[PDB]
RNA sequence: UAUACAAUUAUCAUAUUAAAUUGUUAAGUGCUGAUUUAACCAAUAAAAAUAUAAAUAAUUUUUAUUUGUUUUUAAACACCAUUAGGUAUAUGCAAAUAUAAAAUUAUAGUAAUUAUAAAUUAUAUUAUAUUAUAUUUAUUCAUAUAAUUAAUAGGAUAAUAUUUGUAGUUUUUGAUACCAUGAUAAGGAUUAUAAAUUGAAAGUGUUAAUAUCAUAAUCAAAAUUUAUUAUUUAUAUUAAAUAUGUAUGUGUAGAUAAAAUAAGAAAUUAAAAAGGUAUUGUUGCCCACCAAUUUUUAUAAUAAAAAUAACGUGCAGUAAUUAAUAUAUUUAUAAAAAUAUAUUUUUUUUUUUU
């Protein structure tokens, strides 16, 4: 028992005062006022710019290999790749990061000539800072991974070459120094360099041995004369209740009739008595 | 705001301003001085009372054709930033790109 | 217009048998002229007569294009040419012409390259190669027994020690495999086996 | 606020006017509210003011 | 109704975009544009208008205003010339201009008559009260009901009832002083251009009402302005209270068809599109003979 | 999921200080027989008349008990019958709207709020009074046929063109034998004498957007079955485009047409109130039953309640076609209907000692 207009919403049917059901507009005395005013400043000042515009229209094509892109766009592509690469947690040691930084540095070296950006002094302060940060990061990663990958010396040498062609003397000298250091420090970590040196259990590991010793000494002592070596049972299991208070099912005491009644067959007439 | 002041296109704004300029130029200096219609005051382009009798839907179509009512025109979307022209061509909202 | 009724859904099956209404032979959405009375056919003819429509020459053929509409009173059997079913026929014809008409989201970057970019990629470990010392040295570092600085030193210093052999008794069914293993073990366990066949892999040390 | 309401002058003469409620205020301590109905938004605003 | 919304149900047309009514902008902002006005201005400008137009005709407004009632009356009067008719709109305008000041006359008559014992109007205190309230009513700063309440509740004298027990037996005072004060206030205040009009209205609206049932008794609701009011002809002190205008007119069987066949004055002239067969209001199909 | 009714007036079962109860009268032919009613009708048909003065307001009504079924002469009178009759009035059995309340529905679990209000909508002149209406005339009413619609091209009396005689097949598709948007007509009932007209806007075949076999078109000599049309009546009768052979029957049934304008016509007439539960607005909401799916309480061969746009039977309610509301009885395809009693969210009509 509930009336409900299917064609129209009930609220829309009910709100008689808000809407008008009649659809005929009659003249009568229903005058309407059309008032239009304007000012001289509306002719020039305060004109909005529409969102859609043919000037800011771009056809975006895609390609996978980096060589297709110009160096200017290739630098942004490399940085976009490094954005997702730098989230990898490897204790800031690796080879892929050094390769990516080397690719960015090679992009700078190419754009020096093909991209006609100019020289290091020609490049303003912010891009100088970006270049210095990139080369320093490449050097740090190459040094970190040098002891494992013996090609980090080549990475550092290419970075030094790129600094040379970018004409940064202060960074080039440091790159020369670090390349000289690494070219002789790379072989130290290997085994043949240090034949003098050679190659501990945890607390849990030692306590496991202690427990095993106790179990064995109880086994040989009481395994035959009196089987009391069994540990205390945990057959009672906690079940979660209203406020997560663990309820424990205490086993029934022997001095009750419940277990005596339970052990008997349910139907004496039909169930076997043996 | 959008109810009291309906949005209108830049072409309509320019047309309104040019109509005001034309009315001001057509007016004479003596009558302008008498009426105190200096360039500061906004000029009233027109004002009239109309009366329309007929079916509601056809009256709506007629008014839309005559430009008497709007409320359904799809005006172009405005720029996300400062929509007013003449702003700096390159201006990032976040400065960023800082060193040290 | 909508084939589904406005009531709550009900169980399709009884204890073991299918409900006759939802059974294929007795489908509730199919007009069966054999099992329906005369008054439903009379209503169908009256509906096709009051509105300008062709009369039903054949009911068995008409049932193929008959359309069911759930109503509070019950099923409403209507023709595919009927104005009431015109909208549903429009949608069904469009579906039969081309099904793919719902926009599909653009897939992202390839998951393999996403894995290469994954933050936890360096924590992966692989099974050691028995004949490769570098693999077991790297896995020593991965398990945390040695230093990553000492990976190469351990790879050079790793010694190889022989291990007891592992031999798999394989063959056809009922070919004495379990009996041979029992005689090797000096035990008799084939007889107690359930069904007289081996059903689980068993590894046992023998001298 | 703004709203829409029906106005009935004659049994066969129905129109839809709009209802405007507003107020005018000045922190010097003077304020006053108003509400009106009129055929158009501008007329409703002026009558409410 | 034939619109897009109605036609979508009447007869579904797959061509939804269709201009039912051609675009024709009657307004002035839409028609013009800067490119049009740049060319238009050189040919049509203020200087060019001054050069090619002949001269056919606050303080300056008051200097040029003259007498508003006379300027309104002369239009209706001159409507009797050979090239124009006696327009009823002109008489309506003249009536409005003449009766624009009737509200103050109504209020002054109410204060003079309805108040049973206003006291001594000659006294400067009561005179100032009446003058201030009349000025407020004329300016519109105070409504008539509240002004009348102020007049009847204003402070006059301590022990007013006890003092009136000496003079008035029934509490009704002579109206000569009240009428004199109500004339004097309007004489002093520049209400109307003609000084005698105020006195004549005050006297006439009283002498005309004096011969009606309950001449000085007024219901509180209808005595002044209110949400529910009376007809202008049925108001208490109205200038059009007494009339015997024709209210019954005989009608023939063809009247609803020949409503416009007489000597009607058309606000909108009938056209062939609307009226299929109608010669006009000036024709006579059965003319007489004149010398 | 936790988180501030009211107490100055709330319509369904919360009655508690109140004077009641009982009178002993009326009416009594058979006569020559048509009473009542929209209609049918039944059997002697006339009748029951008496009041006030008087019972404290309270501190334990916590307390007895109590609210129109109450049994017989007539008049009234519900099931049922159909030719048409039967059938209810306090003596007992019976707490009960005159309200100390917490959004609808529902057993206090089922759905997601439920009700209600205002404005408007075609039924009711009143009797001097914005008009006397009332007379004359007329009525056998019929016509339709033989198919091709898609370019410009100049001449005598002019200073000169053979352009005398100007020569490029074939890719589109609707006003046609349906349908293929709009738009003019006919239809007199209240603005009148006066220097004046007695024909309306609410729409009539052809006309401007929906397509998808369409050659339907007069240039004569032609084929009543179809509503919407004034024909000549008894002395003289067929000559030019070919032009009506049928029906004499007491100015004659029913039914029906026209006129109060350069014509001739004259006292009883227009002029009140009074409604939406509908908003998709009567072609409307809504009602149970029928029919179809399904949920909840339940396991007892249970019962109850709830949701749902199209069916079937109806028309119960909505001033709604014999008014509606409440309780009791009764009938049953279903809304409901009829009675007994009590009410009007039923729209209303003037008697201050004749
Ligand atoms: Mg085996
Ligand atoms: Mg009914």
């Amino acid at each position: 028992l509930h009336q409900y207009p299917t064609a129209r919403h009930k609220s829309l049917v009910k709100d008689r005062l808000r809407f008008a059901r009649n659809w005929w507009l009659t003249g009568g005395n229903n005058y309407e006022l059309v008032h239009e005013v304007g000012h001289e400043r509306e002719a020039t000042e305060c004109f909005a710019e529409y969102a859609q515009d043919s000037s800011r229209d771009v056809y975006l094509m895609s390609t996978n290999r980096l060589s297709d892109l110009p160096p200017g766009d290739r630098l942004k592509a490399i940085v976009g790749l490094m954005r997702s690469r730098w989230e990898v947690k490897d204790a800031n040691r690796g080879y892929d990061k050094a390769k990516l930084l080397l690719q960015a540095l090679e992009c700078f070296s190419e754009m020096k000539a093909s991209g006609q950006i100019g020289d290091f002094n020609s490049l303003p302060e912010p891009d100088q800072d970006t270049f210095l940060q990139y080369v320093e990061g490449c050097s740090r990663f190459a040094q970190a991974c040098s002891h494992s990958h013996p090609d980090a010396v080549r990475v550092l040498l290419r970075a030094a070459q790129i600094c040379e062609e970018m004409r940064c003397v202060e960074k080039r000298d440091e790159m020369i120094q670090v390349t000289e250091a690494a070219a002789n420090r790379m072989d130290r970590a290997y085994a043949f360099s240090r034949p003098h040196d050679t190659l501990p259990p945890s607390l849990h590991e030692n306590e496991d041995c202690v427990r095993l010793k106790n179990t064995e000494e109880l086994r040989r002592r009481f395994g035959n004369t009196a089987p009391h070596v069994l540990e205390k049972p945990k057959r009672v299991d906690c079940l979660r209740i209203h406020r997560n208070r663990p309820l424990l099912l205490h086993p029934m005491k022997d001095n009750n009739k419940l277990l005596e009644l339970s052990k008997l067959p349910a139907r004496p007439e039909f169930d076997s008595w043996t | 705001d959008r109810w009291t002041h309906p949005q209108e296109s830049n072409l309509e704004q320019a047309a309104r301003g040019s109509a005001v300029l034309a009315k001001r130029l057509s007016m004479t200096v003596s009558e302008m001085h008498d009426r105190q219609e200096t360039a500061e005051n906004p000029a009233t382009l027109d004002r009239f009372y109309y009366r329309i009798q007929g079916p509601a839907l056809e009256a709506g179509e007629l008014k839309e054709a005559l430009g008497l009512k709007g409320n359904r025109k799809r005006l172009p979307r405005r720029a996300p930033g400062w929509a007013t022209l003449g702003m700096e061509k390159v201006s990032p909202q976040e400065p960023g790109h800082a060193a040290k | 217009q909508s084939q589904s009724s406005r009531g709550q859904p009900g169980l399709q099956w009884q204890e073991g048998v299918v409900d006759p209404r939802y059974s294929s032979s007795g489908n509730m959405r199919r007009f069966n002229p054999d099992t329906v009375a005369h008054y439903v056919k009379a209503t169908i003819q009256n509906d096709r007569r009051e509105m300008g429509l062709g009369e039903v020459y054949d009911w068995h053929e008409f049932a193929k294009d008959a359309v069911y509409i759930p109503t509070r009173s019950g099923p409403l059997w209507v023709g595919s040419d009927d104005p009431r079913c015109a909208k549903f026929m429009r949608r069904r014809s469009k579906m039969q012409k081309t099904p793919q008409q719902k926009a599909r989201p653009k897939p992202g970057p390839d998951p393999a390259k996403a894995l290469e970019d994954h933050p936890l990629r360096e924590y992966f470990t692989t099974a050691t190669n028995l004949r490769d010392p570098l693999s077991t040295a790297n896995n020593l570092h991965r398990a945390g027994l040695i230093r990553e600085y000492d990976i190469k030193y351990t790879a050079a210093k790793v010694r190889y020690v022989p291990r007891p052999p592992v031999v798999s008794i394989m063959g056809h069914v009922d070919h004495g495999k379990t009996t041979l293993l029992d005689y090797l073990r000096k035990t008799n366990v084939a007889s107690q086996e359930a069904g007289g066949i081996t059903q689980n892999v068993g590894a046992f040390q023998v001298k | 606020a703004y709203d829409m309401r029906v106005v009935k002058f004659s049994p066969k003469d129905h129109r839809q006017w709009i209802y405007c409620v507003l107020y005018v205020g000045s922190g010097k301590g003077i304020a006053g509210w108003g509400r009106a109905v009129a055929p158009s938004t501008q007329e409703a605003k002026k009558e409410a003011i | 109704d034939k619109s897009v919304f109605a036609a979508k149900r009447r007869v579904i047309v797959p061509i939804h975009p269709t201009p039912n009514f051609p675009a024709h902008f009657i307004k002035s902002a839409f028609t013009t544009d800067p490119l049009k006005e740049k060319q238009k201005a050189r040919f049509s400008s203020g200087g060019e208008a001054m050069r090619e137009v002949q001269d056919i005709p606050s303080r300056r407004d008051l200097a040029s205003r003259g007498d508003t009632e006379f300027q309104a009356l002369v239009e209706f009067i001159e409507g009797a010339s050979y090239d124009q008719l006696i327009s009823g709109r002109r008489f309506k305008k003249v009536y409005d201009v003449l009766s624009e000041n009737d509200d103050m006359f109504i209020w002054l008559c109410h204060t003079a008559m309805s108040v049973l014992n206003p006291g001594d109007m000659r006294s400067r205190l009561i005179y100032n009260h009446l003058r201030i309230l009349a000025e407020s009513v004329a300016s519109g700063e105070m409504t008539q009901r509240t002004a009348f309440r102020f007049f009847e509740s204003a402070v006059r004298s301590p022990a007013y009832r006890e003092i009136a027990k000496r003079q008035l037996e029934g509490g009704a005072a002579t109206r000569l002083a009240g009428i004199s004060a109500a004339a004097d206030v309007m004489r002093r205040m520049g209400l109307t251009r003609r000084p005698m009009s105020s006195y004549f209205e005050l006297y006439q609206r009283i002498v005309e009402r004096s011969e009606a049932m309950t001449p000085w008794g007024f219901p509180p609701l209808f005595q002044f302005e209110e949400r529910l009011s009376l007809e202008p002809r049925l108001k208490f002190f109205s200038r059009a209270s007494q009339q015997s205008l024709e209210r019954r007119r005989r009608g023939h069987v063809m009247t609803p068809h020949t409503t416009l066949h007489g000597r009607r004055i058309f606000w909108i002239p009938p056209t062939w599109n609307r009226a299929g067969r109608f010669l006009g209001p000036h024709v006579t199909l059965y003319p007489g003979m004149t010398p």
